[PDB]
RNA sequence: UAAGGAGCGAAGGAGGGCUAGAUUAUUGAGCAGCGAGAGGUGAAAUUUGAUGACCUGCUUAGGAGUAACAGAGGCGAAAGCGCUAGUCAAGAACGAAUCCGAUGAUCAAGGACGUAGGCUGGAGGAUCGAAGACGAUUAGAGACCGUAGUAGUUCCAGCAGUAAACGAUGCCUACGCUGUUGUGGUUAUGAGCACGGCAGAAGAGAAAUCUAGUAGGGCUUUGGGGAGAGUACGCGCGCAAGCGAUAAAUUUAAAGGAAAUUGACGGAAGAACACCACAAGGAGUGGAGUGUGCGGCUUAAUUUGACUCAACGCGGGACAGC
């Protein structure tokens, strides 16, 4: 089923990965509180919306 | 064949404690009491201090023993079998740059029931101080450990087991370790590190 | 010709130390001699800690940790790249290294 | 991991059955779980090495872990006809053509094996075709040979 | 609104292989047991956390047939004079149980330590290799 | 006497012998639960399991060992010594207005101790494991790896006498720069005495470095270019294994002799870089027929160079004659 929450990035970090493919990245939620640690894959700009399947999983190594 | 289906289940009962039933356990369905308890009794469970009292979630280093001893329909009832303390706590402990001081005695309860008990405390470097060490000479070490002997008999020999219970749950044997000897000197973590059950009674 | 000043151990006033065996290999190494290494390791990745915070029963919830102490003899070391190969003058820089997770 | 080749079916009117060491092969890595994207031809004739110098029919790369995977053909043959056919064994009700024995790899399928008949009559039927499972074929003395239920 | 009905959880975790084992409180009546090697077919994947998950799985099902809601959890490696890290696949069988329904009550690591010891495999040279 | 021995006072140490106890762990048996695999590796096979393994309980039986604390820490003549109490002798250092008075240094011969492995007799036998036997790997492995397995590994009474028994630096006794950090006593609290570690300096040395500075202080051991040779004959010890001590003939211009310098090499370690590298993306080659070059075979002749990148529509090599 279809849920889904939309996140704000913040900050970027470092490429990482083999072959430098992600970046590790700082987003927080929209309506609530939370901020998360993450990896995204794409190119992304800060001040980009993503939407995430989780809330609560966590790349905690930051 | 689905032999979980022919099993009896018989709720576990404690005494000395705020928490009187901690869970229950499984046998086959057998047709004599008899049979039921040669089953049943000589079996053994633990339980944390934090699961069976309303306490602070600091006290969750502590662990008790229980064995059971007596049948009475759903209910089986069990007894005091000894004390321990949690890995995490005995390996965190430990430090580079202190001494340990660990002891062993035996005492004997007015039930009969005889007891084995472990102690250990650790030396504690004074503040206002430079010196990157803060270990104990050998000879001081034995002065401790003989007060500490003394401590142990007064408190838990010839008493019953209604009261070392309730001595071992309030850690009363560590505070009174750690008043007493810091005339010799600054110690820190004075705990009984285990309590084991020898011998008991030939009764009925 | 002489490598080291302390012939590549610790022992200073005494005949003989005890022996310890390697984690890697299990060969006899002495003590004061063998290869040192610390561990510090959370029971629980922190990959899971966001889902004990909905799987746990308690109010709050402290993860155990384990501790290890482990030995190494000479060629583990090395292979494995605790240690490597340095300099003649920076063979005698000494520095404490970090307890491992 | 180890695979027997066996040919199943009913066999009427023959002697022996006779393979070609020769599978095309589907391959699941056993490190990703990942298909190999095409089947692999495995052939006895094929000569490989793992990187120890072991002799294998197969070494093929994992494209998404980057693992080795390797296959061994062991020829169950009894003998060989002609000295090109390789007898495969009779068991039974069946016939033991081969063991397959898989490194780094699970074999998930074998889809064809070329397979010629020999008659009771000594007449060889080469690369012998099955429709829907049968296969028969009539000498000029009237004696049958036939395959049903083939596996 | 249910009371919370407990099992023990043994788990083993070598460099070979893992093992899961679910019992009374007692301990001394069985519910249910899997292996990474159960599952698996390679000699090679035995310890892998691949293997130790789908083991796992079977084991929180039969679990949850038999009536069971939560867990307390003691993990161990070999101890002895043998090696004293927990293996891979030790942490992910605890990952699994929680992505199942399971409340998780306590966590110990109950390796067996030895206070001085028999002598060590190997001999005083070692494997070489 | 800042020479020695005897003695007094308070204290310190894994120094040694004996007596009585201890928390775990590894194996083995008994019984109970469960119902399919366990073990081992870089990857696997020997091997073991429905006579119920593995894993989890409770009982027991043995024989070793003292984890973490634990260190450029302590003790001992060296070899060596790490759980807790009690007991028995002697020693080192320190404090100080104790006693005797040259009793001393070093040492052929002679005597006592000496890790481990080995030997003679008794006790015992958990774990580990020479020899021996298998499974793999290899051209071959008798080896390395895995399964298993005996003498030994432990104790008492003895024999033996060797080690890279090394800080590769003899023992007493002197004269000698600074800073820092330990251990045990004592203190006018300023410091000392004994036993150490570390970092410079100055001198020294072929250098590396410094137990190596200064010097006709005393006494013992010991070397004299490589080899043959720590070998032969004789002798002394030992149950044996062997050990101690020690030659000639013959050969040869240097000696894998010492340390330091530059290259070449390695199956090392560490930083960098690049679509003629990769990762994420495009088009193909490898398969068919044909065009063309290379090897092989044939022929009277099928003329010939070139072989990892950096040989093979390459030798301006599309040959009817040229
Ligand atoms: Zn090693």
């Amino acid at each position: 089923s279809e849920e889904v929450y939309i996140g704000e990035v913040l900050q970027t970090l470092e490429k990482t990965g083999p072959g430098g493919g992600l970046t590790m990245c700082q987003v927080q939620l929209k309506d609530q509180k939370r901020t998360l640690y993450r990896a995204i894959m794409g190119p992304i700009a800060v001040g980009d919306l993503v939407a995430l399947l989780d809330c609560e999983r966590e790349h905690r190594r930051g | 064949k689905d032999s979980f289906l022919k099993k009896e289940k018989y709720n576990l009962r404690i005494e000395n404690f705020p928490v009187r039933e901690v869970g229950a356990t499984l046998v086959n369905k057998q047709s004599t009491v008899a049979a039921l308890e040669k089953k049943l009794v000589g079996r053994v469970f633990e339980a944390n201090q934090g699961d069976i009292t309303t306490s602070d979630s600091a006290n969750c280093y502590r662990k008790f023993s229980f064995k059971i001893d007596s049948l009475a329909g759903t209910n089986a009832h069990a007894i005091f079998n000894g004390m321990c303390l949690t890995s995490e706590k005995i390996k965190g402990m430990v430090k580079r740059g202190l001494t340990l001081i660990e002891g062993v005695k035996d005492v004997v309860t007015k039930e009969g029931i005889t007891l084995r008990i472990l102690t250990i405390a650790q030396s504690k470097k004074e503040k206002n101080s430079t010196k990157k060490t803060a270990y104990a000479k050998t000879s001081v070490v034995k002065e401790v450990r003989k007060n500490i002997f003394r401590i142990v008999d007064n408190e838990l020999n010839g008493k019953d087991i209604e009261q070392i219970v309730k001595k071992l749950q309030m850690e009363t044997v560590g505070k009174e370790i750690e008043k007493e000897c810091q005339k010799i000197i600054p110690l820190q973590n004075c705990h009984v590190l285990k309590v084991k059950v020898v011998k008991r009674p030939v009764k009925e | 010709t002489k490598k080291r000043s302390n012939n590549g151990r610790s022992k200073k006033n005494r005949g003989h130390t005890r022996c310890v065996r390697c984690e890697h290999c299990s060969a006899m190494v002495p003590n004061d001699k063998a290869i040192k290494k610390f561990v510090v390791r959370s029971v629980i990745d922190a990959a899971s800690l966001d889902d004990l915070k909905i799987a746990t029963i308690y109010e709050e919830y402290e993860v155990p940790k384990s501790y290890y102490k482990l030995n190494y003899c000479v060629s583990c070391a090395v292979h494995i790249k605790l240690v490597r190969v340095r300099s003649r003058w920076e063979r005698k820089i000494r520095k404490e290294q970090r307890v491992s997770a | 991991m180890k695979y027997n080749v066996y040919i199943e079916g009913t066999f009427s009117g023959i002697q022996s059955i006779m393979v070609e060491q020769v599978y095309p092969i589907t391959i699941k890595c056993s490190g990703c779980n990942l298909v190999h994207k095409k089947d692999v031809i495995l052939s006895i004739d094929s000569i490989n090495y793992t990187d120890k110098d072991e002799k294998v029919n197969l070494k093929v790369k994992c494209a998404s872990c980057t693992r080795q995977m390797y296959i061994l053909i062991k020829s169950m043959a009894t003998e060989l006809y002609e000295e090109k056919f390789y007898c495969a064994k009779k068991e039974d009700n069946r016939y033991l053509a081969s063991q397959l024995q898989g490194r780094g790899c699970y074999i998930e399928k074998i889809k064809d094996a070329n397979i010629h008949v020999l008659s009771e009559k000594g007449r060889i039927y080469p690369d012998i075709v099955f429709d829907e499972g049968y296969w028969r074929e009539e000498d000029n003395m009237n004696n049958t040979s036939s395959i049903e239920d083939f596996n | 609104e249910q009371r919370l009905n407990f099992a023990l959880l043994f788990i083993k975790a070598t460099k070979n292989d893992t093992i899961i084992h679910a019992t009374d409180l007692t301990g001394a009546e069985t519910l249910a047991k899997s292996s990474g090697g159960s599952k698996v077919k390679a000699h090679r994947d035995e310890r892998d956390p691949y293997a130790a998950m789908l083991a796992t799985q079977d084991v929180a099902a039969v679990l949850k047939e038999k009536g069971y809601n939560a867990v307390h959890i003691k993990i161990r490696g070999k101890g002895g004079n043998q090696s004293k890290i927990i293996g891979p696949g030790g942490s992910t069988v605890i990952r699994t149980m929680m992505r199942s329904e399971f409340k998780l009550g306590r966590v110990e690591d109950v390796t067996p330590v030895a206070t001085d010891s028999t002598r060590k495999k190997g001999g005083r040279r070692g494997r070489r290799l």
